[PDB]
């Protein structure tokens, strides 16, 4: 009598898939069992009788199953041993896969810019940040700054974004234990005010258990700082098409006669171009003089993808009510629920896709893009299909100068 | 990053290296020769054996609450009780991000009492 | 002079799982805020953004600009048994005062961190082992719950205890299973000689069971093993032995593992009946 | 000897009396009192904010509530004192990190000078009864003020001159640097540290001789502070 | 404020080189955009033209 | 307060020792060998024989 081995794979991409949806195992699984055969010409087993299955202390049914109800660990699928009629022992067994069960978010916390009074705009700030995961490890870390705390209406933005903005990033090869991101920030705000920004880390381990820490600093303008940078006109446009600039400062732009759609073909003609007029793009921050001017100039022009709507809002729904683990009974429900109803209830991120820096001989900013999420599509997380849903909805540009003054436009992808 | 005979340094992740620079124009000239580091970089530290061997970031004590510089537990980047002459330890060059561009030190102290110092 | 009589900020420990073959681990256990560990757990602390105190601005005219406490020195570990927190006498506030108390009580200690450790470490880790697999020192005792307290000191010696405490309680024991026997109930037409070993018609079998050792996590809820006999699943009581051949025949048995994983521990050796029709 | 950080209302200026309480052996106890005057410093302005906090058992999870500067009574997550070892019973008062801020500061030449916040501080209210029972003996019923030999007169001035004070707050702990679940948080089982044999020795009547009120303050580097608080339901 | 320099000096410009990569070798999405850096690194793995790196403007 | 074999101090509830600082970043570096002190610790001073011996804490 022969026994075929049996399979089981992490099917659980919400909030982000995992790495290997065969050893690292999170949330619901789906598990393929094999079955018991006598041999061909025998007298062919007792009648209605079949295998067993066991993973670890639970009795297991080919289908959807639940890991929460599991321990973290190492595990492999069991079977009882049954023999034909005639009393033959089974002949050859199979060694089914050793998984590992990981349903906990990482350890995340910040060791600078703690126990915060204020900072000034234009100064750089270091923030530094630890994450840790006993289960199958650290893999992905981003860091993000938040003007606005406990919203979750996205299609909205306030004069200071209102969203998570990223501004640094890392990445673990081998899965270890534990990694620190250390990264600075210039500080930025709005004219001749004070206020409070979120620093935001949010780290995913390798079956896709995400965490998000926050830390509070008072960024207050500076004394220079009292208006926002000027702002030309800019369009984004494919890259065979051309610019029809609008002037739309500190506000986000519907499609207008020239769309932007992702780019999934190496056609290099339906790229995607960001574009910023140079004439109309000044400073009016400054320090007559002794006969030389002190001044503020530009420091940056920055180009960033906004993250889709649709995918965030499951993510963050999946983090707020639907994550099994909320409804497992070896946890502290009210513990993981109010550590991330603290930290979840954001609006969906803007990701830094580069800079566009000094301007072209045609006297523009402009920046090149696929409009594909950097999340998704093989650069951090394998996700193809949909790519309505894995595709940036907003193409933005931030220009800030050397005050911390910083203006805001860009126009919503057509997908 | 030693230099390759093409004219530029090496490709590595991580480094480091000892650079000359001048700035004038208006102002009269003034130069630094000092140590530029990316990445996460190894350092050695010499000792007698058997001396205890302690290798912060920046202060040793001594927070400065105004300018919101602070030490903390975390910016100890090795201490041995014991040592057989020689120390090695490794420094992320992203901490203290506010100081890229200007010096930032290395404090080294042994047996408590001894106090040196590397930019 | 310069005066220290202060210790530095509260250190929190803090409970992560380890990756290997012989560990497993449950957060909260019960609804009691109890974390079970088999094998390995790794305890560091959560916030080394502690500084040594007293800090702050020098007054007017000092020395300094600033005050120089004597800096941070350490952070240690320390598990008590909670049996031995029965007696109210023992100090919790004035950290001082609760950390010579802790010390005092003491039964588990680890080494004391020097420093937060590699990139690719915990800040300031250890390791807590247990069960006989384990190789890592200090090791734990099963069937008891810990508190494990953080006691960070400074360079003077001034020590504070840790504002809150972890729960965890170690169990590396796996279940065990009692025998099952199967006998002749059926006389008719002229009775079995010897129903131990001839057996004939309908006959009577009784189950054994699987349980953890006492005072351990358990077994998974609602779980129950499967017996066999030769070739077919046999449920407890009345079996009719004529839906399977003649032969020598064994009842066996599927092996579970607790609620943490534990392989089990002892199993039984069942009786050989032969089945003559 | 000892050091005091002061503290003050912003931009306020006013009188505060420090007081030493001394035992001796019998349960005799005395209260002396000294004077003096707190300024508020040019950078403190504003009282630092607070974010939610709640008082919880250890086996539960928290309610917070936004209540600065006050104490609230007991809300769906009461705590009790805990007699036992039961490490499920223990009580834990925590406070949100994220909301926490002190806006106190000294623009400026490209590096704001600030004030950062200094300590988190835990106490426990001793008993209002068990007070009023201690102060009413201290003022009306010690037979020593009946004594023929003693000056009743002066031992009643000295006394009604320090000890018409209100119930005092104990000193429990630092919850201090915030830990990874963004939470300033502190552990008790809500006995008092004056009885119980940690100071003397009173064991019946649990009510008498617990704290009544589990209650923190947040102070900063400018000397500006702020308090929350939860009663205990006993 | 209280620097060893009143401005940054960072390490200063180098170098500039040009790279020719097929329009095809674009085909694999999992190349990285993002993170100019990173961008850099996707460009050096595909190239298959590669100008010798430029140090001075030139006359 | 001498060095364990350990790397810590011993254990004691009053005593000394001197310990060099040093501070910097963004500031040159500047620093300190003090004694440190804590509890209640004692000190011995010498005078010539019949010498009247005053001690005072901060000032005469």
């Amino acid at each position: 009598p022969t026994i075929t081995g049996s399979v089981i794979r992490d099917t659980s991409d919400l909030p982000f898939a995992s790495q290997e949806p065969e050893r690292c195992l999170s949330d619901i699984a789906t598990i393929t069992l094999g079955g018991i055969t006598d041999n061909a010409g025998g007298v062919g087993l007792n009648p209605g009788q079949g295998l067993t299955f066991t993973l670890g202390g639970r009795q297991i049914q080919a289908g959807q199953f639940d890991t929460n109800q599991l321990a973290d660990g190492e595990y492999t699928i069991g079977f009882n041993s049954l023999t034909d009629a005639l009393g033959n022992p089974v002949v050859s067994a199979p060694t089914n896969a050793k998984v590992y069960i990981d349903n906990t978010d990482p350890t995340v916390n910040f060791n600078r810019a703690v126990m915060q009074g204020t900072f000034a705009s234009g100064e750089r700030v270091s923030v530094e940040s630890d994450a840790s995961d006993g289960g199958c490890g650290v893999y992905e870390t981003r860091l993000f700054w938040d003007t606005d705390n406990g919203v979750v209406d996205d299609a909205t933005t306030t004069p200071a974004i209102g969203h998570p903005v990223q501004f640094a990033r890392q990445r673990v090869t081998d899965g270890a234990k534990a990694d620190s991101l250390n990264a600075g920030w210039n500080a930025l705000q709005l004219p001749n005010g004070a206020g409070a920004v979120y620093l935001r880390a949010l780290v995913v381990d390798r079956a896709g258990n995400a965490t998000i820490s926050t830390t509070p600093i008072v960024v207050n303008a500076k004394i220079t700082n009292q208006a926002r940078p000027l702002l030309g006109g800019f369009d984004a446009f494919k890259r065979n098409a051309s610019a029809q600039f609008m002037s739309n400062s500190n506000a986000i732009s519907g499609v207008n006669g020239t769309a932007v759609t992702p780019n999934t073909t190496a056609n290099s003609a339906l790229d995607n171009i960001l574009s910023l007029d140079s004439v109309g793009t000044l400073t009016t921050n400054a320090y007559g003089a002794t006969e030389t001017a002190i001044t503020e100039k530009i420091r940056n022009v920055g180009a960033y993808g906004r993250f889709d709507a649709t995918q965030w809002n499951r993510i963050r729904d999946y983090q707020l009510n639907t994550d099994p683990t909320l409804r497992s009974a070896y946890v502290n429900a009210g513990n993981l629920a109010n550590q991330r109803g603290n930290n979840w209830r954001i609006r969906t991120p803007w990701v830094e896709l580069g800079s566009s820096d000094t301007a072209n001989t045609q006297q523009k900013f402009d920046f090149n893009s696929d409009l594909l999420n950097d999340f998704y599509f093989g650069r951090t997380f394998g996700n193809n299909d949909n790519v309505n849903l894995f595709s940036y909805d907003q193409f933005n540009g931030i220009v800030s100068g050397t005050a911390g003054a910083y203006s805001f436009y860009g126009e919503t992808v057509q997908k | 990053l030693t230099l390759t005979n093409e004219g530029i340094v090496k490709d590595a992740d991580n480094g480091w290296r000892r650079l000359g620079q001048g700035v004038s124009t208006p102002s009269d000239p003034n130069g630094n020769v000092d140590i530029y580091v990316k990445g996460t970089v190894n350092f050695s530290v010499n000792a007698a054996a058997g001396s205890k061997v302690e290798v912060f970031l920046a202060r040793t004590t001594g927070s400065d609450v105004p300018t919101n510089d602070d030490v903390q537990a975390g910016d100890v980047l090795r201490s041995v009780a014991s040592t057989s002459g020689t120390e090695t330890f490794s420094l992320d060059s992203r901490r203290l991000a506010e100081f890229d561009g200007v010096r930032k030190w290395i404090v080294v102290r042994i047996n408590g009492t001894q106090v040196t110092y590397q930019p | 002079v310069i005066a220290d009589n202060k210790g530095p900020q509260q250190p929190d420990p803090e409970l992560n799982g380890v990756q290997n073959a012989y560990s497993n681990i449950l957060n909260n256990y019960n609804n009691s805020g109890l974390t079970y560990v088999r094998g390995d757990v790794n305890v560091f602390t959560g916030n080394p953004s502690l500084q040594d105190r007293e800090f702050g601005q020098a007054p007017l005219g000092s020395s300094f600009v600033q005050r120089r406490p004597s800096g941070f020195e350490s952070i240690r570990y320390y598990l008590v048994p909670e049996t031995a927190f029965g007696n109210k006498a023992l100090q919790e506030s004035d950290e001082m005062l609760r950390a010579k108390a802790i010390k005092s009580v003491a039964t588990v200690v680890s080494a004391p961190v020097l420093e937060p450790g590699t990139v690719k470490a915990t800040s300031f880790s250890r390791v807590i082992g247990s069960g006989a697999t384990s190789t890592v020192t200090p090791k734990a005792q099963d069937n008891v719950t810990y508190r494990v307290y953080a006691i960070s000191r400074d360079q003077l010696g001034n020590e504070t205890a840790s504002a809150t405490y972890e729960l965890v309680r170690f169990d590396n024991v796996g279940p065990t299973i009692t025998g099952s026997v199967i006998r002749d109930t059926s006389d008719l037409p002229f009775a079995s000689q010897e129903p131990e070993r001839c057996l004939s018609d309908i006959a009577t079998i009784t189950l054994g069971g699987i349980t953890d050792n006492a005072g351990g996590v358990g077994l998974n809820p609602g779980q129950g093993l499967t017996f066999t006999l030769g070739g077919r699943q046999i449920q407890a009581g009345q079996f009719d032995t004529n839906q399977l051949a003649d032969g020598e025949y064994t009842i066996g048995f599927n092996s579970l593992t607790d609620a943490l994983g534990n392989p089990v521990v002892s199993a039984p050796t069942n009786a050989k009946v032969y089945i003559d029709n």
